[PDB]
């Protein structure tokens, strides 16, 4: 496995100027997508974590800001984390990205946790750079090799039987965690249903009830779906990601729902800050931004 | 001589909110908010214009079919007369142009390697050459693969 070795040199980079790569071997990724995704099935496909715990949103391969996070959110295993998704495309370095994430959870399997984004799917990660970019450094055998991996990612978290995480947000097909808990993997990603919906869909002040999303895929739901999901299942506050937000954190139905994003300046076409949440022993969530110098 | 730095700034907190529910367990902190430093653009540039959607999903469609085909190794010597093939680019679909094409086997020459080897035969796909990929590919670029190889000749094959 080599894996201390393998985390030496993907944090060596740590005080080069950004963009630098950090190449492993072939038989080095392939061996943390196969180690991960035994763990990732030998743990359930709806978590369930304790606080302490620093929650972080969409990282799409700006591996630098990544670095950055750790730095100031404390290097594992000094924070407890839990990822909600997309670790890859758009950016540049997705697979120095996806190997320091699935190292660290090799490492501390039961202390630092990642969530299915909708770009761990083959059908979205082929279009969105993460082919591309294993095509280019390494071979398509490889990306078949992280998508069997990704297959087995798990969906949901509920922390402290208080806040459920997951990427997109809620389904009107969600209607008992069970339903979650009976899903098989590895799985793809349907373009409809349950699975679909907990990593695509959106809020939306605008719409009462559930409504067409502007993506093509899946739907927007409203704030009185948010509070009767909460009432429902006695939770306090849903954590979600998936949509740019432009201090890294934004409020939904007051503050029943946040989305987090964490790839500031996302891919160079937006100005947002990246955030982190963290939640305390007592349950007190607090931000940390992540905010580019001028 | 890149030198990384490194700070902080606090900012006013969350607000303090009008009577949250008793039964809430979660609570927010009006404590300041941590600003922290990351790279600036100029520092980090974060664009990457090398994500083409279009092309990518005119490739992946073309992907889908091969993958329902039976794939088997060839070994072809090339001789003086070449490889004995020709080859032309299909489309994935109607009427789709030249960019994103599958190379597929037009000809086999009686007397050349393809055909003295036995296995190559008219309407295979040509799915990788020379530890070349040739699924999704102009017929220029295909033509250029098969000119370029030499000797022993390592062929994947697809067949409907
Ligand atoms: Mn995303
Ligand atoms: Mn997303």
């Amino acid at each position: 496995l080599n894996l201390d070795s393998i985390i030496g040199r993907l944090l060596e980079v740590q005080g080069s100027r950004p963009g630098k790569n950090v190449q492993l071997t072939e038989n080095e990724i392939r061996g943390l997508c196969l180690k991960s995704r035994e763990i990732f099935l030998s743990q359930p496909i709806l978590l369930e974590l304790e606080a302490p715990l620093k929650i972080c949103g969409d990282i799409h391969g700006q591996y630098y800001d990544l670095l950055r996070l750790f730095e100031y959110g404390g290097f594992p295993p000094e924070s407890n984390y839990l990822f909600l998704g997309d670790y890859v495309d758009r950016g540049k370095q997705s697979l120095e990205t996806i190997c320091l994430l699935l190292a660290y959870k090799i490492k501390y399997p039961e202390n630092f946790f990642l969530l299915r984004g909708n770009h761990e799917c083959a059908s979205i990660n082929r279009i969105y750079g993460f082919y591309d970019e294993c095509k280019r450094r390494y071979n398509i055998k490889l990306w078949k090799t992280f998508t069997d991996c990704f297959n087995c990612l798990p969906i949901a978290a509920i922390v402290d039987e208080k806040i459920f995480c997951c990427h997109g947000g809620l389904s009107p097909d969600l209607q008992s965690m069970e339903q979650i808990r009976r899903i098989m993997r590895p799985t793809d990603v349907p373009d409809q249903g349950l699975l679909c919906d907990l990593l695509w869909s959106d809020p939306d002040k605008d719409v009462q009830g559930w409504g067409e999303n502007d993506r093509g895929v899946s739907f927007t739901f409203g704030a009185e779906v948010v509070a009767k999901f909460l009432h429902k299942h006695d939770l306090d506050l849903i954590c979600r990601a998936h949509q740019v937000v432009e201090d890294g954190y934004e409020f939904f139905a007051k503050r029943q729902l946040v989305t987090l994003f964490s790839a500031p300046n996302y891919c160079g076409e937006f100005d947002n800050a990246g955030a982190m949440m963290s939640v305390d022993e007592t349950l007190m969530c607090s931000f940390q931004i992540l905010k580019p110098a001028d | 001589p890149y030198e990384p730095e490194s700070g902080c700034v606090e900012i006013p907190g969350l607000s303090e909110e009008e009577d949250p529910a008793p039964s809430r367990k979660i609570h927010f902190s009006t404590a300041p908010i941590q600003v922290f430093s990351t790279y600036s653009n100029e520092d980090y540039d974060r664009r990457n214009e090398d994500v083409d959607p279009m092309a990518a999903s005119a490739e992946y469609e073309l992907e889908k079919r091969v993958e329902r085909l039976e794939l088997f190794p060839v070994e072809l010597e090339k001789d003086s007369e070449g490889l004995g093939i020709s080859i032309i680019g299909m489309g994935a679909g109607a009427d789709m142009g030249l960019e994103k094409l599958g190379i597929f086997v037009k000809t086999v020459t009686e007397g050349g390697a393809a055909h003295r080897d036995g296995r190559i035969q008219v309407n295979d796909l040509l799915v990788e050459v020379d530890g070349t990929s040739l699924v999704g590919v102009t017929q220029s670029f295909a033509a250029s693969v098969l000119r370029n190889t030499k000797g022993r000749v390592r062929f994947m094959i697809g067949r409907e």
